[PDB]
């Protein structure tokens, strides 16, 4: 692995030293459908003229971004996207701006979020679960040997792809950093107790998040939850933590080993760091290989009929893309 | 039980990031 991830470093360097841009423009493909909406921007299922390929283009307002104090984020955003390569990691195929806003064309994929499964379903079985977490483990592994922090880990932004595999998205959060930050950000029920005590955090946030994460799949529901955000905030900085009846001792160990506020005993962040959590009992039967090289048994595989076809995502009210005659922000996103 | 009150929560749909 220490060779793979060597070479994998080479490669995101060159991409981070000299990002690409201006790869496209909107007047090459035509906008079909929204696929879904978050706090800065609208992503449309969107279809290459040329080429007759599909792709899930996002869209973000210039001064939307700047209002909501994103500026800094979006570059870090999209200079990492068009860096990074991973089988479980979104492909970033084009990327490009105008007048009024941003755009990052990815590849869309088609399976839908995993939100939608899980809340439909209820909540996944534990090798059902272990599959996607099995994923996660990797990923992880391979963005914070980059010095990648990603920030934002939630099933509203992991997609199904066709083979039932796991492709990461949004990257919104995602930041290069050596030591520690501040920002508060992420989502209300995933926040780690650093970040909502104003400490200052590192790596060590993905795992707890990773923690909630596996914990949600497989209960069906969080481990923090209740109807407003400073709620959920106190629940956390607790830490009192209680599992359903299901959870076999296996799930429950691991568990309070993410879960763990003390972040010097926290898996993850230990000397063995990501291998602790690959030993773990509850990973057993974990073919780390055959996971990475997709060889490895989906449990669950979306239904599609056809190219463009959106049944697996909801509905979302259409909203007109603007575009003024004259720039907006024009020297905030020059690199972009 | 635990799950009625998630579903009986005001959080049970998509969740977006916080925004100042
Ligand atoms: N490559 C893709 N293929 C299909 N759908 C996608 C893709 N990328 C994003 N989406 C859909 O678009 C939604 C919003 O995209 P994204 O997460 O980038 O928005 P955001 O506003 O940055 O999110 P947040 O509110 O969490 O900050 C996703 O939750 C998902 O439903
Ligand atoms: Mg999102
Ligand atoms: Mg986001």
């Amino acid at each position: 692995v220490k060779e793979f991830l060597a070479k994998a470093k080479e490669d995101f360097l060159k991409k981070w030293e000299t990002p690409s841009q201006n790869t496209a423009q909107l007047d090459q493909f035509d906008r079909i459908k929204t696929l879904g909406t978050g706090s800065f921007g609208r992503v449309m299922l969107v279809k290459h003229k040329e080429s007759g390929n599909h792709y899930a283009m996002k869209i973000l307002d210039k001064q939307k971004v700047v209002k909501l104090k994103q500026i800094e984020h979006t570059l870090n955003e999209k200079r990492i996207l068009q860096a990074v390569n991973f089988p479980f990691l979104v492909k970033l195929e084009f990327s490009f701006k105008d007048n009024s806003n941003l755009y990052m064309v990815m590849e869309y994929v088609a399976g839908g979020e995993m939100f939608s499964h899980l809340r439909r379903i209820g909540r996944f079985s534990e090798p059902h679960a272990r599959f996607y977490a099995a994923q996660i483990v990797l990923t992880f592994e391979y963005l914070h040997s980059l010095d990648l922090i990603y920030r934002d880990l939630k099933p509203e932004n992991l997609l199904i792809d066709q083979q039932g595999y796991i492709q990461v998205t949004d990257f919104g959060f995602a930041k290069r950093v050596k030591g520690r930050t501040w920002t508060l950000c992420g989502t209300p029920e995933y926040l780690a107790p650093e970040i909502i005590l104003s400490k200052g955090y590192n790596k060590a946030v993905d795992w707890w998040a990773l923690g909630v994460l596996i914990y949600e799949m497989a209960a069906g529901y969080p481990p923090f939850f209740a109807d407003q955000p400073i709620q959920i905030y106190e629940k956390i900085v607790s830490g009192k933590v209680r599992f359903p009846s299901h959870f076999s001792s296996d799930l429950k160990d691991l568990l309070r080993n993410l879960l763990q506020v003390d972040l010097t005993k926290r898996f993850g962040n230990l000397k063995n760091g990501v291998n602790d959590i690959k030993n773990h009992k509850w990973f057993a039967t974990t073919d780390w290989i055959a996971i990475y090289q997709r060889k490895v048994e989906a449990p669950f595989i979306p239904k599609f009929k056809g190219p463009g076809d959106t049944s697996n995502f909801d509905d979302y009210e259409e909203e007109e893309i603007r575009v003024s005659i004259n720039e907006k922000c024009g020297k905030e996103f020059t690199e972009f | 039980t635990t799950y009625a009150d998630f579903i009986a929560s005001g959080r049970t749909g998509r969740r977006n990031a916080i925004h100042d």
